[PDB]
């Protein structure tokens, strides 16, 4: 029902302070959870941040920002100070409220998920 | 004589809406001030959402649930959905619930009311996921005593919030009618703002302008004392401590030999205030709900709500006392809206009788007037020029609802044609009546004299509310047809409905 | 239509008292506005008093206190009392009613319905 594309993302240098915009297609109810998942090479999938529609806020740190346009149907993830094993495969993932209103870090819980970047 | 019944009249209505005006405000200054203390992203009283429907239309139930789920508040532990189906018509119903919301959809075989263990854990096993239930039919409040029960499985739950299958809530209707709850240590229930949407009809329109006054002025004035009387049906939170403690003592009401099927959130807000809790109404909670418009069934409507009203009325005073000296205003307000039926009647009674055309038409301009400054109270509260059209709403108030509330009295203070002039016959006679007194009038009266200062005062009187009547309905005609009296909701939900 | 019957009137000297009223048989008195007109000896009938259906009174110049006109509807009859008599007043009464009407209430020809009238004289 609803399409998430990421963008941004690549080989940079550890001094930088990347940019990854998710932009969904569809309807989010100012309810569903928004998160980043982080797929290290031989590794599996590990929370980074997540935020709900309306507001709120999780990361984890205090360097990553988290930010929601809510009007566009489009939002943004910075970073700063970059560090060697930080790079990986980044996901923008979707959590609707139809099953339960409960918020759970685990990726099964997600059922929208968008090609990875970088 | 009729001097001192036309004065007193005027004052006795105009004094004592000033006085609720200024109570109202009050109230709102004093609501204000504690919402100006909340911290950003304030979120600790954990609700549960409790929604009660019966054979609703598939749209509207749709958009209620979509606007359900669009509410901003952070802290719900779960959506509960009650269904009075079990049929096959309310499957359907179920099947849209499914589409908006998860599919858990149970199938209880006994309502909770009348099983031997009124408990919650019987009919569900989980308490995080959203559950839909559909239960044989038996009325609203054994359907919301589920809902409670569901409600109050979870510990954690510490309010309610009741919603009709209909009322479509705005993005911050939940977080406005907890907030209360958590300010005062003696406020139990808080009653949330409700409005009227399909305002194209020019009865809808008068319908929405009444609801407006009926909730700002009249339940602002009562939530300054927190004594409100009636918390509302589409939007309405409590404590769950309230609750399961009143709960037993509402299936099982009773009032003369009878149980009763009617009302359902009067009861619930009276037994509330019998054990001295304060309730208060918070006007930054809207909720948009629909009116009927054919007058038959907005009489219909009016007669069922004061059937329960004459039962609450004597309910409500003998519980006054328990409150205090705030309660001496409670009766205050009960004792004037009984004396003020009694007052019109015996006015239009008088002026009828004595068929003086000084008399009537001076009762008209003050009438007029007085319905003039309660409209423009409303535009300057509002922001909304539309109000000046509630000064029509007198005229609905001598054809809709007085006869509604003679019948509500003679029909319970004791084929088809006995089923259909049990709830119109009266309203007939009463419009026959006044055509008669009408007749009457104009034909004892059968002069023209203009040498009279008194003659001519009369008549142009007459002739110029006339003129003012007509050029009000030409510009309610003129506004429909440019779609001007279309309220934004409308807007949208007729360009949504085209798309479907 | 309506039928007006006069009554009261006789001689009293100068200084005294006299009540005449005029009886109206109609449908509807309530309605109807009676006026009071005199025609002396110079034979020129002029407005003298008159009552309206809202019980106003209306009194001509030098008549303001002297005359008093009064209504019941019990009885449907209009009453003319006049104190302090003068030699001049010695003249005929007349009793009319009108139902239709506009500004004009002095003249005599605004009044569709009249009486016969009664002659009040007065000895010095
Ligand atoms: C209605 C608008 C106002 C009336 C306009 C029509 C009457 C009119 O124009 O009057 C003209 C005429 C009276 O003047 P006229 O008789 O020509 O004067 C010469 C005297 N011999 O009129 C006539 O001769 C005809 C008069 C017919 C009746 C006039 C209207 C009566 C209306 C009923 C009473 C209204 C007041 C009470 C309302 C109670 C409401 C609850
Ligand atoms: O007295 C009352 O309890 C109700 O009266 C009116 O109700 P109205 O809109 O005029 O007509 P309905 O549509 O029949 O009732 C409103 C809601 O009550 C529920 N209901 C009604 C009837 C029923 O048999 N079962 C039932 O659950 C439904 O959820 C319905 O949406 C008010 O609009 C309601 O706020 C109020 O709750
Ligand atoms: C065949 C035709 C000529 C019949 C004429 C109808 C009349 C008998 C009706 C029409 C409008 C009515 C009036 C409309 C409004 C009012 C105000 C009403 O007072 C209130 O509305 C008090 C309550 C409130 O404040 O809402 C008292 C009766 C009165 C004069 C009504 C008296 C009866 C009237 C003149
Ligand atoms: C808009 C609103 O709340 N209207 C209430 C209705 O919910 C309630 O059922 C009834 C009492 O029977 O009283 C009405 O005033
Ligand atoms: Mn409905
Ligand atoms: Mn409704």
């Amino acid at each position: 029902q609803v399409q998430l594309v990421e963008s941004g993302g690549g080989l940079v240098q550890a001094g930088g302070s990347l940019r990854l915009a998710c932009a969904a297609s569809g309807r989010i109810f100012s309810s569903d959870t928004l998160a980043w998942f982080r797929r290290a090479p031989g590794k599996e999938r590990e929370f980074v941040a997540a935020s709900r529609w309306s507001g709120g806020g999780t990361d984890y740190k205090g360097r990553f920002t988290f930010s929601r346009d809510n009007t566009f149907n489009t939002m943004c993830l910075e970073m700063n100070s970059l560090k060697p094993e930080d790079t990986a495969v980044y996901y923008c993932a979707l959590r609707t409220a139809r099953d339960s209103y409960y918020y759970t870090r685990n990726p099964t819980g997600y059922d929208y998920w968008g090609q990875g970047t970088q | 004589s009729a001097v001192w019944g036309i004065s007193v009249y005027g004052v006795f209505v105009l004094g004592f809406y000033i006085a609720q005006i200024v109570f109202s405000e009050f109230n709102r200054m004093r609501l204000s001030d504690w919402i100006s203390l909340r911290p950003d992203n304030w979120n600790a009283t954990r609700v549960a959402v409790i929604i009660a429907g019966y054979r609703e239309d598939p749209f509207m139930f749709k958009k209620c649930l979509e606007s359900v789920r669009d509410s901003e508040y952070g802290n719900v532990a779960r959506l509960i959905c009650v269904i009075d189906g079990d049929e096959e018509e309310d499957l359907k119903m179920a099947e849209i619930y499914k589409q908006v919301y998860n599919d858990n959809v149970k199938k209880p075989g006994v309502v909770l009311c009348e099983s031997e263990n009124k408990n919650g854990s019987t009919i569900d096993s989980d308490v995080s996921k959203n559950i839909c239930i559909l239960q044989p039919h038996r009325g609203k409040r054994e359907s919301l005593y589920t809902g409670f029960q569901l409600a109050s499985m979870d510990p954690s739950v510490h309010a309610v919030v009741l919603i009709d299958s209909d009322t479509v809530l705005e993005k911050n209707a939940i977080l406005e009618v907890v907030y209360p709850l958590s300010c005062d240590p003696n406020i139990k229930a808080v009653a949330g703002e409700c409005k009227i949407w399909n305002t194209d009809t020019i009865l809808s329109m008068l319908v929405s302008w009444r609801y407006f006054s009926a909730f700002n002025v009249e339940r602002g004035a009562q939530s300054l004392w927190k004594t409100v009387q009636c918390v509302g049906g589409p939007l309405g939170a409590y404590t769950i401590d309230i609750i399961n403690e009143i709960k037993d003592p509402w299936i099982t009401q009773t009032f003369l030999g009878n149980k009763c099927t009617y009302g359902d959130n009067r009861r619930l807000t009276n037994e509330v205030l019998m054990r001295g809790k304060k309730i208060v109404y918070t006007p930054f909670a809207v909720g948009w709900s629909d009116s009927p418009t054919n007058v038959m069934r907005y009489i219909v409507q009016q007669t069922r709500w004061s059937k329960s009203w004459c039962r609450e009325i004597w309910y409500t005073l003998g519980s006054a006392w328990k409150h205090g000296f705030s309660g001496i205003y409670l009766a205050f307000e009960c004792m004037y809206q009984i004396m003020y039926f009694f007052l019109v009647m015996y006015l239009f009674s008088y002026i009828a009788i004595k068929a003086d055309i000084r008399a009537q038409t001076a009762t008209v301009l003050v009438s007029t007037l007085v319905t003039i400054i309660k409209s423009s109270y409303l535009a300057l509260r509002a922001k909304n020029l539309k109000a000046f059209y509630f000064v029509l709403y007198t005229y609905v108030y001598f054809f809709c609802m007085i006869p509604a509330r003679i019948t509500a009295m003679f029909t319970m203070f004791d084929a088809r044609v006995w089923l259909w002039a049990k709830q119109f016959l009266i309203t007939y006679m009463w419009w026959a009546g006044v055509l008669a007194a009408g007749v009457y009038s104009i034909v004892d009266n059968w002069y023209f004299d203009w040498a009279d200062i008194q003659y001519r005062f009369a008549l142009v009187g007459i002739c110029s509310y006339l003129v003012f009547v007509s050029i009000v309905l030409v510009i309610y005609l003129i506004g429909k047809i440019t779609t001007w009296n279309y309220t934004p909701l409308q807007k949208e939900l007729i360009e949504e409905r085209y798309l479907h | 239509q309506v039928q007006l019957v006069e009554s009261g009137g006789g001689l009293v000297q100068a200084g005294g008292s006299l009540k005449v009223s005029c009886a109206a048989s109609g449908r509807a008195f309530k309605t109807y506005r009676m006026a009071w007109f005199r025609q002396a000896p110079g034979k020129e009938r002029e407005f003298v008093s008159g009552i309206s259906a809202l019980e106003t009174t209306y009194y001509a110049d030098s008549v303001k206190g002297r005359f008093t006109i009064s209504r019941d509807n019990t009885k449907n009859t209009v009453s003319l009392q006049m104190d302090s008599l003068k030699p001049e007043d010695t003249a005929v009464y007349y009793c009319a009613a009108r139902r239709y009407g506009g500004t004009d209430y002095t003249t005599t020809g605004s009044y569709d319905y009249w009486g016969q009238g009664t002659q009040v004289t007065v000895s010095s």
